[PDB]
RNA sequence: CCGCGAUGGUAGUGUGGGGUCUCCCCAUGCGAGAGUAGG
RNA sequence: GCUCAACGGAUAAAAGGUACUCCGGGGAUAACAGGCUGAUACCGCCCAAGAGUUCAUAUCGACGGCGGUGUUUGGCACCUC
RNA sequence: CCUCCUAAAGAGUAACGGAGGAGCACGAAGGUUGGCUAAUCCGGAGGUUAGUGCAAUGGCAUAAGCCA
RNA sequence: GGUUCUCCCCGAAAGCUAUUUAGGUAGCGCCUCGUGAAUUCAUCUCCGGGGGUAGAGCACUGUUUCGGCAAAACCCGAUGCAAACUGCGAAUACCGGAGAAUGUUAUCACGGGAGACACACGGCGGGUGCUAACGUCCGUCGUGAAGAGGGAAACAACCCAGACCGCCAGCUAAGGUCCCAAAGUCAUGGUUAAGUGGGAAACGAUGUGGGAAGGCCCAGACAGCGUCGAGUCGGCCUGCGCGGAAGAU
């Protein structure tokens, strides 16, 4: 089962509350940071919803 | 001189001519129709 | 002058103007003029440009109106303040979308009745253009 | 003239779809029968519509007239 | 009355509001037994050939990829008010 | 059990971005109503 | 047993004047002037009904349309009690 | 105090915003069983377009309408 | 009005309801401290739900125009309009269920201590006003309030971004790279001649670039057409400019 690695690439301030509530789901703590996860549709539909703000090496 | 925001040909003897960035109608027959764009 | 005979209420809300027109073709007449700008079309203007394209074609043909302005507008007198309820009904309008045709003609030469409708233009508020009927 | 109005009622839907409801529980507060009462469902002097029995709420569209009813499904 | 069309590729509102900034349209050809076919046309040509009124009376033909599809304008979505084609049913004949 | 309907397009719209910002456009997701073929 | 209706009902029981005034406060809130706005006002322009013997445009510009100024009457209550 | 809209398809939601009502009535106009179905137009057509004790909204033929 | 030493952790509100209440106060909401407790809570995915908004539509309730028909009713065809129209109807949001990952229990209850109940601007949806106001009144999100730093000349509320302390290290964001002033007088292909860029509309015009299609034309076009020797005419669409354009140290 692969995994994939997310990071953190704009602020989260001034973002909506949903959006802030998605990258504490992810782990994403700041600008920058990376955080490894399971690649399933759950952690995709997360990366989906602030792709605006992540980007994905996968 | 009529000066005018629109500047037209009255007749058939008006003509629209650009001098130094002015729209302006001369006319050979009528001095009346004689216009400048301003 | 065009009102509506009645209405179930005296004042409406202001609303808003979004959307593209229905009633885009030219389905009475021949040719028509249609809004390609956004706004409002007052009973006054509408009247003024009716006889407008009226005179220009001599009683000759017909002409359709096909706005109607429906929505009272309210205006508050001069020297009143904010609130203490709504203003009075001052004036009837159209709400026109960009592609409504505004009136339709037949029984001319479309020279004459781009002409005619060139002299109603002018007295309207919103740019318009000149539209013929299609097969489909 | 104007400037009145009455306190907002709190009507509509207590309790959607699939919830599962203690009987006595109200599942829809209404002014008439906008939704009807099917199996294990009262309906209230005012029209509203309770569970009878301890179950799934569900809702249902029956009869010829295409009414809306709604019935508890028991555990 | 003879067409050029394309098979589209990409649908919807994205895709179709793409083809219309470069100069083409999109339009369907249905009926028959044959399931419905998706196609781009090129919007100056077909503007310029819907003028005559021959377009909307006669069979018209569609060659798509290598295969020639006779045809009739079914409706036509016109822009409300410029000048141009939004799209085209086609019905087969 | 309870007497219609695709396909395509259009309208709208969640999120992000933009403009000439009373209104729109772009990326992405959702996508009618009416009508058409047909049943 | 309450039009305690000022309807969560100060008392069983209550109107006014003050330019003779006074205190505590407020630019939380008005009068002046500034500010924002520009409906109104004023000025300019577009279309051309027509008037002008004839002739829309010498001159005037009906029905309507678009602006500019900050300039009247106002709106707001941002500054100063 | 009640009804509708504003109110952004759960609830709620302001203004000296837009519109209307209440301060009751009824020992039947309540309970139940049985029976019945309107407006309107010209027996027929039509199908609730009527009715609801009284505003408005949502309901009501299994009628909540209507009679014994 | 004023309220005196220090550091560490968390951190509001300017709302609802009631009030002889409205710049006061009370309960609730939101802060803090303590105690206890469930996969309690959130995000996403999938599943079960009710919608009547946006849009649309015109059977209904009103409104509307044309034609036909005819007691100009009614009816029919054609065309629109609606916050208080709905024979249709989203996106979202909301309620519930299941599953994973993540999150310092982020959740709920009870108890000790509050503060607050003048909000502001900006975005979106609206009422009001003139789709006037740095206007006013709601909903919802953001920021300011209580938030420094960089950008927008200057500029709480906009854009970027959340300052534990030190560094004469490095990479970036918004925004920038001719000089003031850090970094391209960078590369390639176009456009503009107005200092447009670096205010302003209806409307006016052989400005100038691009595109598709027409009419006429060596049976000689377009002014000369009592003439000679190839273009010529004027619509359409579109890029960038021009006039329209007057204010007080
Ligand atoms: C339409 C009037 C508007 C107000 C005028 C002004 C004011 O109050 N002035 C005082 C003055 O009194 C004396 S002059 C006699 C003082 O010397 C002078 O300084 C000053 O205070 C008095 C005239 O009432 N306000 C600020 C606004
Ligand atoms: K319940
Ligand atoms: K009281
Ligand atoms: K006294
Ligand atoms: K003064
Ligand atoms: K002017
Ligand atoms: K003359
Ligand atoms: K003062
Ligand atoms: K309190
Ligand atoms: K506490
Ligand atoms: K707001
Ligand atoms: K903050
Ligand atoms: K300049
Ligand atoms: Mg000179
Ligand atoms: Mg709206
Ligand atoms: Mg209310
Ligand atoms: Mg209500
Ligand atoms: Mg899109
Ligand atoms: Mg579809
Ligand atoms: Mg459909
Ligand atoms: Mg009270
Ligand atoms: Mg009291
Ligand atoms: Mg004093
Ligand atoms: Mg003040
Ligand atoms: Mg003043
Ligand atoms: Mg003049
Ligand atoms: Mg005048
Ligand atoms: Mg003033
Ligand atoms: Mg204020
Ligand atoms: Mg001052
Ligand atoms: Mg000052
Ligand atoms: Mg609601
Ligand atoms: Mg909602
Ligand atoms: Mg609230
Ligand atoms: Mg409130
Ligand atoms: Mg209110
Ligand atoms: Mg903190
Ligand atoms: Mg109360
Ligand atoms: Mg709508
Ligand atoms: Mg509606
Ligand atoms: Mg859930
Ligand atoms: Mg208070
Ligand atoms: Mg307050
Ligand atoms: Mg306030
Ligand atoms: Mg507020
Ligand atoms: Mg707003
Ligand atoms: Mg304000
Ligand atoms: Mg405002
Ligand atoms: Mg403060
Ligand atoms: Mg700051
Ligand atoms: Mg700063
Ligand atoms: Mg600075
Ligand atoms: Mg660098
Ligand atoms: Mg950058
Ligand atoms: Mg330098
Ligand atoms: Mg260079
Ligand atoms: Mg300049
Ligand atoms: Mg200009
Ligand atoms: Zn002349």
């Amino acid at each position: 089962a692969k995994t994939i690695k997310i990071t953190q690439t704009r602020s989260a301030i001034g973002r909506l509350p949903k959006h802030k509530a998605t990258l504490l789901g992810l782990g994403l703590r700041r600008i920058g940071h990376t955080v490894e996860r399971e690649d399933t549709p759950a952690i995709r539909g997360m990366i989906n919803a602030v792709s605006f703000m992540v980007k994905v090496e996968e | 001189m009529k000066v005018r925001a629109s500047v037209k040909k009255l007749c058939r003897n008006c003509k629209i001519v650009k001098r130094d960035g002015v729209i302006r109608v001369i006319c050979s027959a009528e001095p009346k129709h004689k216009q400048r764009q301003g | 002058m065009l009102q509506p005979k009645r209405t179930k209420f005296r004042k409406m809300h202001k609303g808003r103007n979004r959307g593209l027109a229905q009633g885009t073709d030219v389905s009475f007449g021949s040719f028509g003029l249609k809004a390609v700008g956004r706004g409002r079309l007052t009973a006054r203007q509408i009247e003024a440009a009716r006889r407008a394209m009226t005179r220009a074609v001599k009683r000759q043909g017909k002409i359709w109106i096909r706005v109607f302005p429906d929505k009272p507008i309210t205006e508050k007198p001069l020297a009143v303040r904010m609130g203490k309820g709504k203003g009075n009904v001052e004036y009837w309008v159209a709400l026109i979308q960009p592609g409504k045709v505004l009136y339709e003609m037949d029984g001319v030469p479309e020279e004459l009745a781009r002409e005619a409708f060139k002299l109603a233009a002018a007295k309207l508020p919103i740019k318009t253009t000149f539209v013929t009927k299609t097969v489909m | 003239r104007n400037g009145r109005d009455s306190e907002a009622k709190r009507l509509g839907v207590k309790r959607f779809g699939g919830e599962s409801v203690l009987a006595g529980s109200i599942i829809v507060r209404q002014r008439g029968t906008k939704f009807h009462a099917g199996a294990n469902v009262g309906c209230g002097r005012d029209h509203t519509l309770f569970a009878k029995a301890d179950g799934k709420v569900k809702f249902e569209v029956k009869g010829p007239k295409n009414r809306k009813f709604i019935s508890i499904e028991a555990e | 009355f003879t067409i050029n069309a394309e098979v589209r590729k990409e649908q919807g509102k994205g895709a179709s509001r793409r083809l219309r900034a470069a100069n083409k349209f999109p339009a369907i050809i249905y009926g028959g037994k044959e399931a419905p076919l998706a196609i781009e046309l090129d919007h100056d040509k077909v503007m310029n050939m819907q003028a005559k009124a021959e377009f909307y009376s006669e069979v018209l033909t569609i060659v798509v990829d290598g295969k020639e599809i006779k045809v009739k304008a079914q409706d036509v979505q016109r822009h409300p008010y410029k000048p141009k084609l939004q799209h085209i049913d086609f019905v087969r004949a």
